[PDB]
């Protein structure tokens, strides 16, 4: 489906959204709950603990600097900015959120590239495909079992 | 939220949500816009998480869903 | 069915592909596949459908506005945007096959050229193609398009577009890439963009912009790879840009007769 | 009504005022109609098979054709009461057109209801163009819907591929599960990937349904507090 | 390359609004302003030999081109469009041209469309009757009949079977049908008859306006007078008649009072919608009138001359045979108007 | 060669053959350029509109046979190709329209725009029941003179000096003119009605934007009672 740059990751949710003492046991904190298929767009990255609330974040540099604006303008408020602001916000910040805290991060199992230049010049136009066909057929599950955390059994 | 009281007999209120009647299962208490609003409450909009979506042999879809409130 | 639009002197074009930019081979990928691949999939996208019977350009702005019908403006988009590069690079836009026309001497106008100084502050066509390079090799990480546009204040500014991102309607402009950090002038200029589309009263949410492509130039791998190679796709803007067909890009411009 | 005389022998009544003289000019389309004769036998036409099926129309099985014994056990020694009663009438009744595909269409959409909510376009365009090969689903110039499962079942049984029409349907249906989850997962992404370079869009679909129903939920307010102090007042009584 | 050929015709335009501007501007300050102190400085001055040329250059240039001038007599493209300055936005005029510009040229560009019904092009692009084929008809819809109970036995040979609580026409039999009626409206066209095509059904206008155009023939879409036909000196000879030659152009010949009342009767009658329309039917029998028509299942066939069995329901399947035949006529009028040339 | 009678008209078996065909050459035009967009001006109600009337249609459009929805259908129409933007127009559709317009061009109007005379004086006459009254309008300080007489000895009731000072009322210019006010016949209300009358058709020269709110308030309405012989 990826039209341009991209790549599919086969990736595993941390259970660590505790965030105390977070990255301190390379085998507590290294325990995966499910696994998820991710798709990143060109140099976009999966595990999305260092970039979760950018907007979130850059939202509210705006909305405040607006706000000292209109109060060097002298205004009343308004009668659905703050609501409309603070809608804005709510939802930016429930759909980030994790099962227990906010700590949601990935790790990286397997990737699949879907860039043309991978297989544009042995493919051709047409053979994106059979080109994807043939890496499901080349991927040692080896490497790919190496990197699979061990199964976070709270259950 | 189509009733101000919880369907008679369960544990969780209907919604409305995308042309679809889901069962709206509330953290803890019930918003007090609900008895305010009383009858009326189905003219508001309000924000709710869809948890799990199921089929059932009748061919209908179950979905389930969480008043999401403002906190 | 959409089918792919005959060019002029199509047995030229597939012998020695467009001179001074592309070979046969790197012409067959561009048009000739592409444009076929692209066909095909918005024929299946849109068969049995109203928008069947739609153009390309008429399809992206119908479609411009649904969230989910994001697939078919992206072919549609990408069809009407593929369509727009050939057609300024290509040697002649009349069929000279049987007049053996070899003298295409095609030079910017007096309008173009007015409107260039008037929206670039005195700049000169030369120093602008190498913005427009500077451009495409900045802000276009990966696919894309580079356009020189004119807006409803007769300026000409320059856009460039990530993956299939239409020049005509800036809620699809697709110019500020969100995968990578983002300035607090980029948020601004979003954030704007989400106002002024709230700001209308249509049940589509649409709202109304002018602006019109004037240059197109495609920066997709299906372009420029296979006789640039990764990383030299600068040297390949340098040369679309100082090879334009100058009939069919001063025939954009409205001059009002 | 009656079968008309005086529509199809315009020529001859004209031809009548022409020789007396009571008209004297001869009509320019006096030459057309005498070159190109009206029908007018006007008949019922018997017909002997249905087109759609081949069933033959008209053919009595005589007992001579039944030698063996019925599904009862019984042999067939005289005709029956229904061999003896003329049946005339069924060589001029227009044949009820049937197709094994009707049946699996409403077996389709009985399996798969929501494939109806998928609008469908019945104007033609032109029937006579469609080159389709039904080796694949896929077709150009066509949706992918029901019809391209019956499409490709058919063509499995008459290629003898399969040989019980069952598991040629489940065979095709296969098929299009695949190419319908490959659509659903296009345009997901293509969504996704628009948003994360900067597409805008206005309404969604579930924004779009939530002002329609706010639209209609106003009218009901201003209703039932009417018709709830119309009945306040007429209980009072 | 020309572009200054414009631009100095902007120039005086730009020009011409300036000394408008301020003629205006004088036309309010007071006489006694100006004329005084005008006055003033002529009878503080002294003319000069050159100053006399234009004392009366200018007398007979105004007394001639002003005075003794006829005040009367016994950029093709929107003229009166009021360009904006080159330092100002497009006005909404301009955005619009500019956008016509993009329709002709840009607008399209990306791929064609082939294998696509577009219902306008059934009217101006109608087939000839020698290349329909059943597929065609039935593409069109001409084979949907009406439903088995509205059945009129009378149709019972036109009937190729029952689909879907419906009769269905055969089209192998309309193909036939419609051939015949064509080949008479061609024969009819041709030999200079009036040709009356009457559909009085909503959306109709349109195909019928078209194919009275094309064949040089005459159409009603709105009603039928009962009577148009057998008591025409009471409904139409108050109307215009007019005399013309072989080539159909008028005459001019001015006609006397007994030739402009005398009835002037349709050659041949297609009528659209016949169930609706008996009126016209029984007075084209009365006047010995031929008649073709479209017979629906539920239609009596006896009552025209040339039945054409199909859908009458259908704004397509109506336009498709209307094409047809209206094209046929084209024909045998492009065949009169050529042997006369030759 | 050869000649024949045919109709003249391509609708002539229809019921009106006449409208019908110039109901087709407008449609017509309006077919040829839908594209062309339409007045924004007439969000502004331009006053332009003089088609020609009913009975003068009936000469060109079919006489008797003329029905009322058909000239409503041909003013539709008319309406429709008039409002095409004047500056995208062309001059196939003024031909067209020029038919249609009422003929009022050999003929002028018989207004003159009122002005102030040698003295700054506006005068205006106005009627009441039988009385008749002619005042002289000129900027001042409030004074007001009836027949040579202070306005308190010549009305005597207190409503008539209200009558008298409405129009000024409305305007708020009591104290913004002097008002020399001449009144003859009827009585003392029919007089000083007549003299509210004309004080506002006279305050009109001074300010012609406030003659819609002097409109509006009723002052500048010919009042038309009169005594009616009993019948
Ligand atoms: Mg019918």
């Amino acid at each position: 489906a990826i039209s341009g740059d991209g790549f599919t990751w086969l990736v595993a949710r941390r259970q660590l959204d505790k965030r105390a003492m977070r990255n301190d046991m390379p085998n507590r904190d290294i325990e995966y709950d499910k696994l998820f298929i991710l798709n990143t767009y060109n140099a976009g990255t999966p595990f999305n603990f260092s970039t979760s609330g950018v907007m979130n974040e850059l939202n509210n540099q705006y909305t405040n600097m607006e706000k000292q604006r209109a109060k060097e303008a002298g205004n009343l408020e308004d009668s659905e900015m703050t609501a409309k602001q603070a809608k804005t916000k709510f939802i930016y910040e429930t759909q980030q959120k994790g099962f227990s805290g906010k700590e949601v991060s990935y790790i990286p199992l397997l990737a699949i590239d879907a860039s043309p230049k991978t297989w544009l010049t042995d493919y051709g136009v047409f053979g994106k495909r059979e080109y994807l066909e043939r890496v499901w057929d080349s991927i040692e599950w080896k490497i790919v079992e190496s990197r699979l955390p061990q199964r976070t059994k709270i259950q | 939220i189509l009733n101000v009281v919880k369907e008679n007999n369960d544990n969780k209120w209907l919604a409305a949500i995308g042309g679809f009647v889901a069962d709206v299962v509330f953290f803890q208490s019930p918003p007090s816009s609900f008895n305010s609003m009383g009858d009326f409450i189905r003219m508001k909009t309000f924000l709710f998480e869809i948890l799990e979506a199921s089929m059932e042999k009748n061919g209908s879809v179950s979905m389930h869903a969480r008043l999401l409130e403002p906190q | 069915i959409h089918v792919v639009p005959k060019l002029p002197n199509s047995k030229a074009l597939l012998q020695n592909g467009v001179p001074n930019i592309l070979s046969s081979s790197g012409f067959k990928t561009v048009w000739f596949d592409y444009q076929r691949y692209l066909c095909d999939k918005l024929t299946l996208a849109t068969a049995g459908q109203s928008l069947e019977s739609y153009y390309p350009f008429h399809i992206l702005l119908k479609t411009a506005g649904n969230p989910l019908q994001s697939n078919i403006f992206n072919l549609a988009s990408s069809i009407h945007n593929n369509h727009l590069f050939v057609e300024n690079i290509l040697p002649s836009a009349v069929e000279h096959g049987t007049n053996s026309n070899a003298v295409v001497k095609t030079e910017p106008s007096r309008l173009f050229l007015s409107k260039i100084k008037d929206s670039f502050n005195g700049s000169d066509w030369e120093v602008v193609k190498e913005e427009m390079i500077y451009r495409a090799e900045n802000e276009v990480l990966g696919q894309g398009w580079l356009f020189l546009v004119e807006n409803n204040e007769k300026k000409l500014f320059i856009l460039t577009s990530n993956n299939n991102g239409t020049p005509y309607y800036f809620p699809r402009n697709q110019s500020f890439d969100l995968n990578s950090a983002i300035s607090i002038d980029e948020f601004a200029t979003l954030k704007q963009m989400k106002e002024l589309i709230g700001k209308s009263t249509k049940l589509n949410g649409k709202v109304q912009d002018w602006t019109m492509p004037i240059i197109c130039v495609n920066l997709w791998d299906h372009a420029y790879l296979h006789d640039y190679g990764v990383g030299n796709r600068s040297k390949y803007v340098k040369n679309v840009l100082d090879n334009l067909n100058w009939s069919v890009v001063n025939n954009r411009i409205f001059s009002g007769i | 009504m009656k079968i008309q005389t005086n529509a199809v022998n315009v020529l001859q009544r004209t031809s009548a005022y022409l020789k007396s003289g009571l008209l004297k000019e001869t009509p320019a389309w006096y030459n057309v109609v005498a070159s190109i004769p009206p029908s007018t036998k006007f008949t019922r036409e018997p017909r002997f098979k249905n087109p759609s099926n081949g069933h033959i129309i008209g053919k009595l099985v005589d007992v001579t054709e039944q030698p063996h014994a019925n599904n009862k056990g019984l042999y067939k020694t005289r005709p029956n009461s229904s061999d003896k009663r003329v049946g005339v009438k069924r060589l001029y009744r227009p044949p009820k057109l049937t197709y094994v595909e009707d049946r699996l269409r409403s077996l389709f959409y009985k399996q798969h209801p929501w494939e109806l909510s998928r609008p469908k376009i019945l104007v033609e365009n032109e029937i006579g163009d469609e080159n389709y090969d039904w080796s694949h689903m896929l077709q150009i110039g066509r949706p992918l819907d029901g019809e391209s499962v019956i499409q490709r079942t058919m063509y499995l049984i008459k290629t003898k591929q399969y040989g019980d029409m069952v598991e040629a349907y489940d065979h095709a249906r296969y098929e299009f599960y695949a190419l319908r989850m490959q659509e659903e997962t296009e345009q997901q992404v293509a969504l996704e990937e628009a948003e994360m370079f900067g597409s805008l869009f206005g309404v969604s679909a579930i924004e779009h349904g939530i002002q329609k129903e706010q639209e209609v939920l106003d009218v009901w307010e201003k209703k039932v507090v009417e018709e709830t102090e119309l009945m306040a007042a007429r209980t009072s009584n | 390359p020309n572009n200054n050929d414009e631009v100095m015709l902007l120039q005086q335009k730009l020009l011409y609004d300036e000394i408008r501007s301020e003629l205006k501007s004088l036309s309010q300050v007071p006489e006694d302003e100006i004329l005084p102190e005008l006055k003033k400085s002529l009878e503080q001055d002294k003319l000069s030999d050159k100053e006399q040329q234009l004392e009366a250059e200018l007398s007979d240039f105004f007394r001639n081109y002003a005075l003794l001038n006829k005040l009367f007599d016994s950029t093709k493209p929107y003229p009166n469009l009021i360009p904006s300055a080159n330092d100002k936005p497009y006005s909404s005029q301009e955005l619009f041209l500019r956008q016509l510009n993009h329709s002709m040229r840009t607008a399209k560009l990306g791929a064609t469309i082939s294998k696509v019904y577009y219902p306008h092009k059934d009217i101006f692009y109608p087939p000839l009757p020698e290349n329909i084929t059943v597929e065609s008809l039935m593409s069109a819809g001409v084979h949907l009949g009406q439903s088995t109970s509205l059945w009129r036995s009378s149709t019972q040979s036109y009937i190729y079977g029952e689909y879907k609580g419906i009769h269905i026409i055969d089209l192998n039999q309309t193909l036939s049908y419609l051939k015949r009626a064509a080949k008479v409206v061609e024969g009819v066209s041709e030999s200079g008859g009036i040709i009356l095509f009457l559909g009085t059904r909503q959306g109709q206008k349109r195909g019928l306006e078209e194919a009275a155009k094309k064949t040089h023939g005459y159409y009603v879409s709105t009603r039928w007078i009962p009577g148009t036909l057998t008591n025409s000196t009471e409904i139409s000879g108050i109307w215009e008649k007019q005399e013309i030659d072989s080539n159909d152009n008028p005459t001019e010949r001015a006609l006397s009072p007994n030739e402009t009342s005398k009835q002037v009767k349709p050659d041949l009658l297609v009528v659209l919608n016949p169930t609706e329309n008996r009126n016209a039917l029984l007075e084209a029998i009365k006047s010995r009138v031929p008649t073709i028509a479209i017979i629906d299942t539920d239609s009596e066939p006896s009552l025209v001359t040339y039945p054409i069995p199909g859908n009458d329901d259908s704004l397509r399947s109506v336009n498709f045979l209307l094409g047809v035949l209206a094209r046929a006529g084209q024909r045998g009028l492009q065949n009169r108007l050529a042997r006369n040339n030759e | 060669l050869p000649r024949r009678i045919v109709p003249k008209l391509a609708t002539f078996y229809s019921a009106n053959p006449n409208h019908e065909d110039r109901i087709n050459r407008l449609e017509r035009l309006l077919r040829k350029y839908i594209k062309l967009p339409s007045q924004n001006n007439n969000e502004a109600q331009q006053t332009k509109a003089p088609w020609i009337s009913f009975d003068e249609y009936a000469l060109i459009g079919g006489g008797t046979k003329l029905k009322p929805t058909q000239y409503t259908q041909l003013l539709y129409m008319l309406n429709k190709l008039h409002n095409i933007d004047p500056q995208l127009t062309n001059d196939e559709i003024t031909s067209e329209l020029s038919q249609y317009y009422k003929k009022s061009s050999m003929l002028s109007n018989n207004i003159k725009i009122k002005t102030l005379d040698e003295f700054g004086r506006s005068i205006a006459v106005g009627k009441r029941k039988s009385s008749t009254a002619k005042v002289f309008v000129v900027r001042g300080t409030g004074e007001i003179l009836v027949n040579g007489r202070q306005l308190n000895d010549y009305f005597l009731k207190m409503k008539d000096r209200e009558s008298i000072m409405y129009p000024l009322q409305v305007i708020e210019s009591v104290g913004k003119y002097n008002i020399f006010a001449t009144t003859s016949g009827g009585g003392p209300t029919g007089q000083a009605e007549s003299i509210m009358h004309a004080i506002a058709k006279a305050l009109v020269v001074f300010n012609p934007l406030l003659k819609s709110r002097l409109h509006k308030a009723g002052v500048l309405t010919r009042d038309y009672r009169h005594v009616e012989r009993k019948k």
